């Protein structure tokens, strides 16, 4: 009925998406062979939203990621025709991944997604997992977003995008990619859930208290967020809120669609049985500022809107006094010309292993800090044209970087303006 | 995902004798990028080539791939560029073509040469010129051996080094400097071999090469191909000369006692006492660094180590590049060679950075070249071989332009 | 003479290094002061909104 | 409803609370895994005062261990009932102060107090109606005294409406472990008189006396001393946890015992405490409990109250007792020894009964006497403090850290006017 198509781009996107389908297939009780073995019949009713072969399209430019996908478990469950896949490799060059190599892979990824889109009846939207630092992930994924909106303009669109941070900096051309990627996101994506490795490493240090957080657990955290956000479609609730209803409740102005995300509950293995599971306790972990998955402290600014998606057998009355208390207590951290800035939702099916979970989506004005945090590094490098010829000799010119600068500059201006 | 490797001169093919010994030992589908090998030894003197033909690897190499000339280049760039190169270079590239034809996803070529000699300088530059015409877009990894300031085996090697670098600017895309005096000091200090030969040098050069191509041969947590060095380390089209270092270059006795982890080896890869080029990177300002990790390494501590480096003040960074790193992690531990003087390690790091200390090397070489050239010493040999008086001064002024470029960018 | 010129130059370079180290302490603690003091500004800001 | 949070500071504080949580959890019938296994429902209805139910019969103690050395916390967790504390509440430094009140109040305090305050704030807002706070520390050490006292000061600036207990041992000349005891005791007391609600003074000298004569132990290690202190402390706050014929809560007891706002240093005792040799040869009646209570040799401080006068006194009885017998026995011991009692207040003793004796006993008691003999202790310490400061011994380890000479003159002045005003009310 309501349908969600998955698209995974780049090395970062593929490994996040691999873990995503592991968790969802586990929830729907489908084995890594592809056959149902679950218990409850509520899961069979809304398994068309994601499926039993998944409705996903993996896309990249290097065979290593595809080989590593089919090697691990839940790698025999993808349809081999959905492994649309180039051969040469962009390699941390946005111009290559957006003009040179994209120009011949994009036609084929569009054909498979169009067949996978018209295969169902009524789309709810698309769901894209990618990065903003790499080339074949960001640039190619970015062009795919633009092509899709031209063909499917009335459908929703999610982008789980990680951003580069100076504390966690992989490559040298990170700001050259992040600035350009944002320039296309601000006019194309419906909403984006901003992630970054610095806040993720910080979460696994303090709250999870893990010793060696490899990429498996980070991708595990991002996967739990994506499973929580679409639970409303896949399971009945006492108050339902699909994707479209969250967007219209959270975005007051058409350019304000960069969200920060958190998840609750998150506890170490040691303190796992020493804790309680109550709605007030989850709310104190929700509104904690050290639990956001971006490097932008929301208490340095104001909130515009916020939402909390709950899963589990709960009493809606408790939801309301907790949300009103957090609004009446810290009244300065919230915007004044909108009363009752909090949207809530309840679903009766918890994730496998927990009794009661929650997902936070906050549209704050502290986001302008990270975007200025990026424009600084970009500004200095661009001024003396460092690394520019590897992009310019491909088709890109100087006014394109200036245009991305202006879009970066006026976005943080209107965040400040609405602040 | 395949890369072919050509070896030029007495130094190039001796280095290759270590490289291919390591490759075949390491692979006992992942071998497809190298394997008959995808190599051509070529030289103008048949004595070192026939050492390969009568050696232990008589069957491994296809007979035609071993190219050998009839007479030496006499340590003359001119002789090895215009007189004798003209006969061997055509046969060499006619082979590289159908080796690349057998390949499908060729990443690039990688060349091994020493710029002090005749063959390595002369027909090495000549071969690179015609490859740039034929392919152009494919990466060419140039691992050169520049002559050291105080340790020297020749006399006219300044002439060859200047005359080779002049073409090395606009032909190779990635160029890695390796002196001999610096590696001598490395093997004396860390490996405690008081009497090293060329064999030990060539062994640890192969370790460096294998570490930066292991991302292709084996899947890692964060893979980094041959096009990434092209982009992340070359800020401008005329600055491509990279310091190299490797860690831990440790003897068997010391390694077991030491606790090898990412933070200390990331430090060890940045001190000037462990680099493959005798230069003082403290004298310069870093532009961009690239860190290759092999073995048991998680992304946390490589990020933690890089944070400690950027906050220390004995080494300073350039103002035009705040995020000056490109890291890479691969799962496969470094292999060992029986008889090799390195012990097994859980994790190793190869650093390839770019700074302005190299700008100091070219001035130091220019002075020695300048002194001899003014009174036309040794010029008549090259002129008889086919060159003239013009190209010495014009190559001199080309190095002068490079000195100005380093002083201006560092500002 | 040169053996002693070297000692005076080494002394000068160390006098700069201990200075560089002290400069980092000033940089660090001043950053801490901004965090605590901006919290004070937010508290006064909260006071006036109420 | 009424809620008490627990705070243990320093090495001495950590062991005292460890034996405390073992004894209380025993009283409620909870096994060291943290599950309920009690028999009646008298125990279950009042476990919200100290514990919190976590999940499926898991009760966690509402305690916060705070110190600066790893070994001290590790020891509590190795032993039994160590696996019950929530690991978040193990607020813990890494460097160490080491008997330096300045390091404990200015150097290492400034970077750990905020974190332990966050835990205290979360633990305070986790309950509904605060009754008060409970702090255990020493007055000789540096990481317990100076850090713990600054913790007291921070709380008074945060929550000035709630109660506050501090169980503090004091250094004595006869039992004098460290060398900087006077420089720590004087400044700690100085901060205690301006921040604490009431302080219950303890000391190691009286603890040794009890364990030789009455208990007759052979090897009295610190486990048994803490066993005495935990049983006494449980006796004060029994009334919030259990119903009785005459309830006396903490704030009710404070206003009854403190005649003047600065006069809040209390002496303690406990009954019954017998050897296993003479346990069989006596009975359990109110006279045997009262005489052993009011015995000066049975007090838990090394300050003989018979060298001064009792201002006020209180007794909290436990077990099925008759209030008629309670006040008549209390009245008898107040009429005979009338000279030791203050004159312008009749019936100087407040009394209360609780109907649940501790496990293994039919009848116990706890004495909390606000006497005037405590001025001897402050003189006995202040003279040692003055003796050192006259010619600046050990001064530079504090002076070079941020205190000046005026801070010591201030500390001596407050002790001097306190001893003068105690002597006045004497
Ligand atoms: N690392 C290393 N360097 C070598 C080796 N053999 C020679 N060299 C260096 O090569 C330089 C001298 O030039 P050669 O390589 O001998 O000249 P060539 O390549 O043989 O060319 P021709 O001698 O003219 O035929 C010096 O820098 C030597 O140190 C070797 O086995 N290993
Ligand atoms: N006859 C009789 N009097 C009692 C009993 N219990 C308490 N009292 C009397 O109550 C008086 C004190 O007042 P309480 O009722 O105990 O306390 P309160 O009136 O609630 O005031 P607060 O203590 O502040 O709560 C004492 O003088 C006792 O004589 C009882 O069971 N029988
Ligand atoms: N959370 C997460 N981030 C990743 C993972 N792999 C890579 N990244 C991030 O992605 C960035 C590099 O992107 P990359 O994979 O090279 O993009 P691509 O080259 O276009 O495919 C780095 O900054 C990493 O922090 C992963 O498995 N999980
Ligand atoms: N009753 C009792 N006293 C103790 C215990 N441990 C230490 N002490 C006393 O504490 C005093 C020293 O204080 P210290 O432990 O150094 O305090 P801190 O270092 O600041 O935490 C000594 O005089 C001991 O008598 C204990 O387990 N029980």
């Amino acid at each position: 009925m309501r349908e969600i198509v998955h698209i995974q781009g780049g090395q970062c996107g593929n490994q996040i998406g691999a873990k995503f389908w592991e968790v969802v297939s586990d929830e729907h009780g489908i084995d890594p062979t592809g056959t149902y073995h679950g218990d409850s019949d509520l899961q069979l009713e809304r398994i068309n939203v994601y499926f039993y072969v998944p409705r996903a399209i993996l896309m990249d430019l290097e065979p290593g990621t595809m080989d590593s996908v089919r090697s691990g478990p839940y790698g025999q469950i993808f349809r081999p025709d959905n492994f649309v896949f180039g051969q040469t490799g962009a390699g941390n060059n946005w111009a290559k991944g957006h003009y040179t190599e994209g120009a011949e892979l994009i036609d084929s990824v569009l054909d498979v997604v169009r067949k996978e889109a018209e295969s169902c009846d009524c789309l709810q939207g698309f769901q894209v997992c990618h990065s903003l630092g790499g080339g074949t992930g960001s640039g190619m994924g970015t062009l795919l977003i633009s092509k899709i909106r031209e063909e499917y303009p009335d459908r929703m669109m999610l982008t789980f995008s990680v951003v580069p941070s100076p504390k966690v900096s992989d490559t040298v051309v990170e700001p050259y990619n992040a600035t350009l990627s944002v320039h296309q996101l601000v006019e194309n994506a419906d909403e984006c859930m901003v992630l970054d490795n610095e806040a993720l490493y910080d979460i696994c240090f303090r709250t999870l208290k893990l010793t060696t957080p490899t990429f498996g657990d980070l991708n595990h955290l991002i996967s739990a967020v994506m499973s929580g956000i679409t639970c409303c479609l896949r399971f009945p609730g006492q108050l339902n809120a699909d994707l479209r209803k969250l967007a219209v409740n959270l975005i007051p102005f058409p350019r304000l669609h960069f969200f920060m995300v958190g998840f609750t509950p998150l506890t170490s293995r040691g303190s796992q049985q020493y804790r309680a599971l109550t709605v007030p306790e989850l709310t104190q972990q929700m509104w904690d500022a050290k639990n956001m998955m971006c490097a932008a402290d929301p208490r340095h600014g104001r909130y515009l809107t916020a939402s909390a998606l709950f899963r589990g057998r709960m009493s809606t009355k408790e939801v309301d006094e907790q949300m009103l208390n957090v609004q009446n207590k810290n009244s300065s951290y919230f915007v004044e010309w909108i009363p009752n800035n909090v949207k809530s939702s309840v679903c009766d099916i918890p994730p496998k292993g927990l009794k009661m979970s929650a997902t936070f989506i906050g549209n704050s004005t502290a986001i302008q800090e990270m975007f200025k945090r990026v424009s600084e590094q970009f500004t200095a490098m661009f001024r003396r044209k460092a690394f520019l010829h590897w992009y310019t000799g491909e088709g890109m010119d100087e006014m394109e970087f200036t245009e991305a600068e202006s879009n970066m500059n006026d976005l943080v201006s209107e965040y400040q303006q609405y602040q | 995902r395949e890369v072919i490797s050509i070896h030029i001169g007495q130094a190039g093919i001796q280095v290759g004798n270590a490289c291919w010994e390591l490759y075949c030992l390491e692979h006992g589908d992942a071998f497809n990028t190298f394997f008959v090998p995808r190599c051509i030894f070529l030289d103008l003197e048949p004595t070192v080539v026939d050492e390969v033909r009568t050696g232990t690897y008589r069957q491994l190499f296809h007979p035609e791939q071993l190219i050998s000339g009839k007479e030496d280049a006499a340590n003359n760039f001119a002789r090895g560029h215009y007189t004798i190169g003209k006969e061997i270079v055509d046969l060499a590239l006619d082979r590289i073509r159908k080796l690349a034809d057998n390949c499908t996803g060729l990443q690039g070529f990688l060349v091994f040469n020493a710029v002090g000699g005749g063959t390595g300088s002369g027909l090495g530059s000549l071969l690179l010129e015609r490859l740039s015409v034929d392919y152009g877009k494919k990466s060419k990894l140039g691992f050169t051996v520049y002559p050291s300031p105080q340790v020297s085996t020749a006399v006219v090697e300044p002439y060859n080094s200047v005359l080779s670098t002049h073409s090395l600017l606009e032909h190779t895309d990635v160029a890695v400097m390796l002196d001999n005096e610096a590696i001598y000091d490395i093997c004396r200090r860390s490996l405690d071999i008081e009497r090293p030969t060329y064999t030990n040098l060539n062994r640890l050069i192969a370790q460096v090469i294998s570490s930066l191509t292991a991302s292709l041969r084996f899947d890692g947590a964060l893979n980094v191909d041959i096009t990434e060095f092209q982009t992340n380390l070359v800020p401008y089209p005329r600055i491509h000369f990279m310091l190299s270092s490797y860690a831990p270059i440790i003897s068997a006795e010391k390694a077991y006692h030491e606790q090898l982890s990412v933070a200390e080896i990331t430090n060890a890869a940045f001190e000037p006492a462990s680099m493959m080029v005798k230069c003082d990177p403290r004298h310069g300002k870093y532009m961009a660094c690239c860190l290759m990790y092999r073995g048991d390494v998680v992304p946390k501590d490589v990020n933690a180590s890089v944070a400690t480096i950027k906050t220390k003040r004995t080494i300073q960074f350039v103002d035009w590049c705040p995020t000056g790193f490109k890291c890479g992690i691969n799962y496969q531990p470094p292999t060992v060679v029986p008889g090799g003087d390195l012990a097994k390690v859980q994790r190793a790091v190869c650093m390839i950075s770019n700074s302005t200390a190299i700008g100091e090397i070219f001035s130091r070489l220019d002075h020695k070249f300048d002194l001899m050239y003014a009174k036309r010493a040794f010029v008549h040999w090259y002129v008889g071989e086919g060159m003239e008086e013009g190209e010495f001064s014009e190559a001199r002024e080309d190095l002068a332009a490079l000195e100005k470029d380093f002083e201006e960018v560092g500002a | 003479l040169y053996y002693l010129l070297g000692e005076r130059t080494r002394r000068e370079h160390l006098a700069m290094d201990m200075k560089v180290r002290a400069s980092q302490q000033l940089k660090k603690d001043s950053a801490d002061d901004l965090y605590t003091l901006t919290a004070h500004f937010n508290e006064m800001r909260a006071a006036k909104e109420q």
